[PDB]
């Protein structure tokens, strides 16, 4: 089905045309407009109070990049290079040997921050939860280079988010 | 020293303004430009702290690189950057213009906007959020709370 | 919320009253304690000349009468 | 009535510990509301919550002026919050 | 410029004011999709059409995941149907409102943008609570969608719906019958039924036309 | 005297704020700077080319119409005779004589831009 | 003294100009559902001293093909004459007391029209020039339906002084006399200090700044400080025009203060038509003039002309 949004014809009785003119010579429809913007400035505003209130976020939320360790505090990345291989900014450089305990280990593992599009492939692809994206999205820099992590960073964002990562992937693990 | 303290609080009252009065040039590029209209909407108003977009680049103290730079537009990009006048900053915003983002690996992709403007501040994100953007201007506030060029003077 | 505007208008209209209570203070100040004389007409000017010459001290505003005639 | 709004007022002059403790939290957050205090964390940084605001005004932080070795007085980040309390005051969880 | 979206040049010759002729140059904003979608595979392809037309994201999701689905002969489930018909709605949403307002703001009216943009921020909260990304979602793919609703999503969008069209009105109270905006818009870029089938308009264009025609 | 003493005021005043705008801050000028602004790309052509004027005869009115307010503007001076029909009679003769001008130019198209 | 006055006059403006700069940004957030500026000081308060130091410390460039001499004359021309026009204003003592008070302000507002058409054609660029061009069109419509208006309502007058149109409206207000004639007068003040709907010699979406495209830094700001200066003039006129205050001889600050808070309402009511309307087209504010206003302007000023004549209600001559 469909509807005409404008296909009506006006009355031309005198109390109409009166009206019309009316409305002409004196600015109705203005006024309405003026008495809208009136009422939103006398309505509450929906500015929140930056940096000391902040926007609503949800466990699924994508943000700076993490390597998890067990519990234990062994690596759970087993260089299986699949986040590798599913990323599609190519923003993943991953270089593993074996340990001298034999683990299958990474010897390098940089993520181009400048380059990755924080689509969540890389943690949807990981079997072990090594790979996943914290809640944190306040991580500007000042220089290029800040933003080229590499392992030791990497391992450093899940040792320091590891709690609310844990609480995160907690919550939403029943959904995947 | 007196003099030590006259350009102390003489630079103290300069970057104070700048800081306080930051107008961005109307400039936007690609996804991440819609974020920058979602800092300027009522929820992350950016009015509240002196940040205020004007058209023309002469009137602006801020290059906000919101979106993929390309080859075809380097030169315009650069043009008003040039055209804006001094003190002005840069500040880069998503994997775009930070470097060479989803389309890095392109013929026609600049893999980073300070390839072709210096750049001051980069934000990370594809887009970054409204909120992101927020924290990379007041961290731009804050890097220009630092600068002494009046006590650069006094001791050059 | 909207009364946060009042302090920017209540700034607004302390800095619009300076100009007109200002020169309402310099007329009387000037003029002896009484109202600026309006000359818009030259008999009106003429009798702003005439107060000067019958004042004995150059000034208009300086006003004489029946202790001065006697 | 304008009368009791001007005493609500009154209350959020007194409700921050005198007019010293109202102005240091006008000057340095913006704000002067006043909320119960669901914690405070190891740095100093004070959380408050105000379950009648509209949703993203009703959980807040004022953080503390020295943290680590840096003088935060003026210079607050948004993060400068640990992560427990990120995720409480982000709203990814409801408890504190 | 303010008016041409960020990257459009726009040559023209103007006899004063009045335009002799328009010579759209584009391209300013070309990078390369296809041929990186050839470089890449199905799933991750789809992102990129996440970023093709960045106000319909989950239009374009579902467009390209119907396209995969069509070619490898399978069937999404009914439920993953219903949840993208109603994100390609809550888009659309999102789009007209951006459209809509920021015609208007080029027109010279604000207020509605700040509105309207208030709204779409509520809206990215829903797509944020889906996929984890505000806008850039990847969550339509070929076969389904890739993660369940939350709890509480089909509550909160409920709310949403039960009080957005009192913003619709308030939208309308300032333009509609706004005799500046009617000056403005009406008689304005005038385009027979004809020409637009022939020049290949599809969607508002043809039915601001007449022809009664919805995919 | 004193209209003189604020007119010199005032000019000296602007013309302080521009010698202290263009003294006070640091000056970096090079070619691309100053070079005119035409969204990003250089001009094809010069500011300084014709610019067709599509209102050209509503300024001619104008000037014409300028003349009339000119001629009405001491009527309240006018209206102080003690010829008050004639007085009345030449204002009603030369506000007709202006409408009958703005309808003659409104009906034989003087009003609409060239195309 | 007189001195003094001048300054007392001046500086007073400039501060107004500056908190209405900073009133206009949160009036205008507020009804966008903002707060507007909230943290530079104490409920925004520092905002324009932050403004102005930010303007005045940046560097100012003249364009290579500029023509230096009228690109600098121009802000110094509209900061004169935004200066120049509250001299005649009773508040309730005018601080120069003028004969024929309104004709001084009509050459003054024609000669600052000036300012904008030379900096425009001094600019040398192709968005100064549309500018430019757009504020002749603006001006021509504007000036003739205001010249008619302003004769007319002082011919309710009986002269063009202020401080007549005081004691003229002693009792009752022009506004309630000849309110067809306050609505066309108050449409022609907002063309004439170029406020929205007619901000069409710098309309930001059609034109990048318009006519001060080229201007930076101080400059510019010498031109936003005049556009202000003459929107708080303007109301201020027409607060003294239409809605006469009650005057004390020996307390005057009575009427500062009623005149004060008529053009604050006014100035308010600027703000307001901005955040709510539209952007007219410049032909189409021509033809609004023309077409509409000059017509029923004639038509008014005839019956203006004979109503006082056959009431027998002439004001007297002085
Ligand atoms: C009440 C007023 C009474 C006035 C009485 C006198 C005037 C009578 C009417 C006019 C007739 C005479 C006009 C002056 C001719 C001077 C000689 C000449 O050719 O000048 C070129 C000069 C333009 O040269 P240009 O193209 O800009 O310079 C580019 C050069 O090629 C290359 O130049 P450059 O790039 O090397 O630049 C160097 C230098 C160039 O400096 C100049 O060109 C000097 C201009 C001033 C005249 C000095 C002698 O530039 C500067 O120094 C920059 C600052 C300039 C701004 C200050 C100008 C002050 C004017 C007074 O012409 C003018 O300045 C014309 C304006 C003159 C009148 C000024 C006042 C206007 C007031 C308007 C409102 C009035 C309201 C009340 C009624
Ligand atoms: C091109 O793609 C696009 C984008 O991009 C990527 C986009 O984003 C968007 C999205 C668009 C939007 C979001 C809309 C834009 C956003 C908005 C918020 C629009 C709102 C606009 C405004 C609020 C207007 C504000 C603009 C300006 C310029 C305000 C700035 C203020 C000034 C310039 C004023 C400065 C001047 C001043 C302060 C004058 C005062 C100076 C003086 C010297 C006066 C003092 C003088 C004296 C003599 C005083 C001295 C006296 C003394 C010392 C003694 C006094 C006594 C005492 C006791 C002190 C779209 C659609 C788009 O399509
Ligand atoms: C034309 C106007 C005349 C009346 C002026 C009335 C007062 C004006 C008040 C407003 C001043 C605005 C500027 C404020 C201060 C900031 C800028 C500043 O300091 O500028 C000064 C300028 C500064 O030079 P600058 O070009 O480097 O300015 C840039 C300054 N910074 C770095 C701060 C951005 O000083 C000079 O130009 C001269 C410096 C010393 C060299 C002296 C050379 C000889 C000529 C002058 C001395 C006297 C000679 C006597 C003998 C003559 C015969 C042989
Ligand atoms: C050109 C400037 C110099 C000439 C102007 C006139 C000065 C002498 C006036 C003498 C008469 C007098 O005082 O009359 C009082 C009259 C006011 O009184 P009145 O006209 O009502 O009657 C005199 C008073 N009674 C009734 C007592 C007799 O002044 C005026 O009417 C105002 C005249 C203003 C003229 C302005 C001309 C243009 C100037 C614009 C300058 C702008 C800046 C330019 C530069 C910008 C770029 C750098
Ligand atoms: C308008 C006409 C021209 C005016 C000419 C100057 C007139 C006086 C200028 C007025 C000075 C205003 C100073 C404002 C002080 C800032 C208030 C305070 O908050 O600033 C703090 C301190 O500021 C700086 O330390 C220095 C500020 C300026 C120090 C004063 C220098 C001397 C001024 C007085 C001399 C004036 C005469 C000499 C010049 C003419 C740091 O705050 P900040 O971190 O940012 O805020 C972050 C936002 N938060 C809080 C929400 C996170
Ligand atoms: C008729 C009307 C005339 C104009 C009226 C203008 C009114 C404007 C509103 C004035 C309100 C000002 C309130 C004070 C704001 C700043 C208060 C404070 O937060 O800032 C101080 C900064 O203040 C400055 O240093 C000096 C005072 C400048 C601010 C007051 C400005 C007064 C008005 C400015 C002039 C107005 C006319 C301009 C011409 C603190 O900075 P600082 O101490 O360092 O930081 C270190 C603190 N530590 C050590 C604890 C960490
Ligand atoms: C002094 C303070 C005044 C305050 C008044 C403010 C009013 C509200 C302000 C908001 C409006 C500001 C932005 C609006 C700008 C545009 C306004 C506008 O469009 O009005 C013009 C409007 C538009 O015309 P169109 O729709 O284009 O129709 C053309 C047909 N071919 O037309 C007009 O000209 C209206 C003119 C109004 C004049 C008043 C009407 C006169 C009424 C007649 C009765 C009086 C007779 C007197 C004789 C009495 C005998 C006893
Ligand atoms: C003693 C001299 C005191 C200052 C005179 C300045 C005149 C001058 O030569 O400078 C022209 C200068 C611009 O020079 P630029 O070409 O842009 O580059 C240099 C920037 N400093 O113009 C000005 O500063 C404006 C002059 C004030 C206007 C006063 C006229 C009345
Ligand atoms: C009670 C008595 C009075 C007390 C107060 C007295 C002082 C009041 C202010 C007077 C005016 C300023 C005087 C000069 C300040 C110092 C300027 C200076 O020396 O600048 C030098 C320097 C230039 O750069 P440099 O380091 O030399 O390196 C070369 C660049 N490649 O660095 C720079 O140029 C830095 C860029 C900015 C310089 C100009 C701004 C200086 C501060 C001005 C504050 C006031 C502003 C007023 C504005 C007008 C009114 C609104
Ligand atoms: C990016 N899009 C869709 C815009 N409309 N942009 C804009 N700057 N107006
Ligand atoms: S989020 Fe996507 S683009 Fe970023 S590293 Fe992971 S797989 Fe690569
Ligand atoms: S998918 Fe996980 S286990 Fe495999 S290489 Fe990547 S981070 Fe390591
Ligand atoms: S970084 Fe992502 S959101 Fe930003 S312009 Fe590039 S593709 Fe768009």
């Amino acid at each position: 089905t469909y509807k005409f949004v404008n296909m009506r014809e006006p009355s031309m009785d005198m109390k109409s045309v009166t009206d019309r003119a009316a409305q002409t010579l004196l600015w109705t429809e203005l006024v309405r407009g003026l008495g809208m913007t009136l009422s939103y400035l006398f309505r509450e505003p929906a500015t929140i109070n930056y940096p000391f209130e902040k926007g609503p976020l949800s466990p699924r939320f994508r943000g700076e990049h993490a390597l998890r360790r067990y519990p234990s505090g062994e690596e759970r990345c087993i260089a299986c290079k699949l986040c590798e291989a599913v990323c599609p900014a190519q923003a993943i450089t991953i270089e593993a040997e074996p340990r001298a305990d034999g683990s299958r280990r990474t010897t390098r593992y940089d993520i181009d921050m400048t380059k990755c599009i924080y689509c969540g492939f890389c943690q949807e692809a990981c079997p072990v939860d090594a790979i996943v994206e914290g809640p944190n999205f306040e991580f500007s820099t000042e220089t290029h280079e800040e933003l080229l992590y590499n392992k030791e960073k990497l391992l450093n964002n899940g040792d320091k988010w590891e709690a609310e990562i844990a609480a995160n992937i907690q919550a939403d693990y029943l959904y995947r | 020293s007196r003099g030590e303290y006259v350009v102390a609080k003489l630079d103290d009252l300069v970057n104070w303004a700048r800081r306080s009065s930051l107008w961005p040039m109307t400039f936007g590029l690609a996804c991440c430009a819609v974020e920058m209209m979602h800092m300027a909407a009522p929820r992350y108003d950016m009015d509240r702290f002196g940040v205020v977009f004007r058209a023309s680049p002469r009137q602006s103290d801020v290059m906000i690189v919101a979106g993929t730079l390309t080859n075809k537009m380097a030169p315009a990009l650069r043009k008003v950057y040039d055209q804006m006048p001094e003190p002005r900053y840069v500040v880069s915003m998503g994997s775009c213009a930070n470097g060479g983002g989803y389309y890095h690996y392109s013929y026609s992709v600049v893999r980073g906007c300070d390839r072709i403007v210096p750049v001051d501040i980069y934000v990370p994100g594809c887009p970054p959020t409204a909120e992101a953007l927020l924290y990379g201007i007041l961290q731009l506030q804050r890097k220009i709370k630092r600068e002494k060029r009046l006590r650069i003077w006094y001791r050059r | 919320m909207w009364f946060e505007i009042l302090p920017g208008i209540a700034v607004m209209a302390a800095c619009l009253f300076i100009p007109g209570m200002a020169t309402a203070h310099i007329h009387k100040f000037t003029n002896g304690g009484k109202e600026k004389r309006v000359a818009h007409f030259s008999y009106q000017w003429n009798l702003m000349e005439r107060d000067r010459c019958i004042s004995g001290v150059n000034r208009y505003h300086v006003t004489k009468g029946l202790e001065n005639i006697d | 009535e304008l009368v009791q709004v001007l005493r609500r007022g009154l209350q959020q002059v007194s409700g921050h510990g005198g007019l010293r403790g109202y102005l240091r939290v006008l000057f340095r957050a913006n704000d002067v509301r006043v909320g119960t205090l669901v914690g405070e964390d190891k740095y100093g940084n004070k959380y408050y919550e105000d379950n009648k605001q509209f949703f993203g005004r009703h959980r807040w932080v004022i953080y503390t002026t020295e943290m680590n070795g840096r003088d935060t007085f003026w210079d607050v980040d948004g993060s400068m919050v640990p992560p427990e309390w990120h995720r409480w005051l982000h709203c990814m969880t409801d408890d504190p | 410029h303010p008016a041409a979206h960020g990257v459009l040049r726009l040559v023209m010759e103007l006899s004063g004011e009045m335009v002799r002729k328009c010579d759209p140059h584009i391209g300013l904003l070309h990078r390369g999709t296809e041929k990186l979608i050839e470089y890449k595979t199905y799933l991750q392809a789809l992102p990129y059409f996440d970023r093709l037309d960045y106000v319909s994201m989950m239009c374009n999701e579902q467009a390209y995941s119907l396209a995969v689905e069509k070619l490898l002969n399978i069937q999404p489930p009914p439920r993953a149907q219903w949840i993208r018909v109603l994100f390609g709605e809550i888009t659309r949403l999102l789009n007209h409102i951006m459209a809509v307002t920021t015609h208007a703001l080029d027109i010279g009216a604000m207020t509605p943008f700040f509105w309207m943009f208030e709204e779409r921020e509520k809206m990215f909260e829903f797509y944020e609570r889906v996929s984890g990304a505000r806008m850039h979602a990847a969550y339509i793919r070929p076969g389904g969608v890739h993660q369940d609703l939350p709890l509480g999503l089909l509550d909160d969008i409920y709310e949403f719906s039960k009080n957005f069209s009192f913003r619709i009105d308030e939208l309308e109270e300032m333009l509609t019958n706004n005799r500046i905006w009617r000056n403005r818009t009406v008689d304005i870029g005038v385009v027979t039924a004809e020409d637009a089938l022939n020049y290949g308009f599809s969607g508002v264009m043809l039915r601001g036309s007449g022809i009664q025609w919805d995919l | 005297m004193n209209i003189m003493l604020t007119l010199l005021t005032n000019v000296t005043l602007a013309s302080l704020l521009v010698l202290i705008a263009f003294w006070l801050p640091q000056l970096n000028a090079y070619s691309e700077k100053t070079s005119p602004y035409e969204c990003g790309f250089d001009p094809m052509g010069s500011a300084r080319l014709p610019f067709s004027m599509k209102f050209f005869l509503v300024a001619i009115t104008f000037l014409l119409f300028d003349l009339e307010i000119a001629l009405l503007l001491p009527l309240p001076w006018a209206s102080q005779t003690n010829n008050l029909k004639t007085m009345l009679t030449m204002a009603l003769f030369l506000l007709i004589l202006l409408a009958a001008s703005l309808a003659y130019e409104w009906t034989q198209k003087g009003l609409e831009w060239a195309e | 003294m007189f001195m003094i006055n001048i300054l007392s006059l001046i500086i007073p403006i400039l501060l107004a100009v500056a908190f209405l700069t900073l009133v206009e940004r949160k009036v205008l957030g507020y009804m966008q559902l903002r707060k507007g500026p909230n943290v530079v000081g104490p409920y925004g308060l520092l905002q324009p001293i932050a403004d102005a130091l930010k303007l005045f410390t940046k560097e100012p460039l003249r364009p290579a093909t500029s023509s230096i001499s009228m690109f600098i004359i121009a802000p110094i021309l509209a900061l004169s004459l935004a200066l120049t026009m509250w001299v005649p204003l009773p508040m309730p003592y005018p601080l120069i007391n003028m004969n024929l008070g309104v004709l001084f302000m009509l050459a003054m507002s024609s000669l600052a029209v000036y300012s904008i058409l030379w900096s425009g054609w001094a600019s040398n660029s192709k968005y100064a020039l549309i500018g430019a061009l757009r504020a002749v069109a603006q001006t021509i419509s504007y000036e003739v339906t205001l010249a008619i208006i302003l004769l007319s309502v002082l011919l309710m007058n009986g002269s063009y002084t202020l401080s007549t149109l005081i004691t003229t409206q002693e009792h009752i207000w022009m506004i309630f006399t000849s309110w067809p004639l306050a609505m066309m007068w108050f449409i022609s003040t907002l063309a004439e200090t170029n406020r929205a709907p007619f901000d069409l010699t710098e309309g930001e979406s059609e034109l990048v700044s318009g006519f001060n495209v080229e201007y930076a830094a101080g400059p510019f700001a010498m031109f936003f400080m005049a556009e202000y200066a003459n929107i708080i003039m303007m109301n201020a006129f027409t607060a003294i025009l239409f809605l006469g205050a009650s005057h004390d001889p020996h307390t005057p600050e009575l009427y500062t203060i009623n005149f004060v808070l008529k053009t604050l309402a006014l100035t308010i009511t600027f703000l307001w038509i901005r955040a709510s309307y539209p952007r007219f087209r410049y032909d189409q504010l021509m033809h609004l003039l023309w077409k509409s206003f000059l017509p029923l302007t004639l038509a008014l000023c005839m019956w203006h002309i004979s109503l006082p004549i056959m009431t027998a209600s002439i004001p007297p001559q002085s």
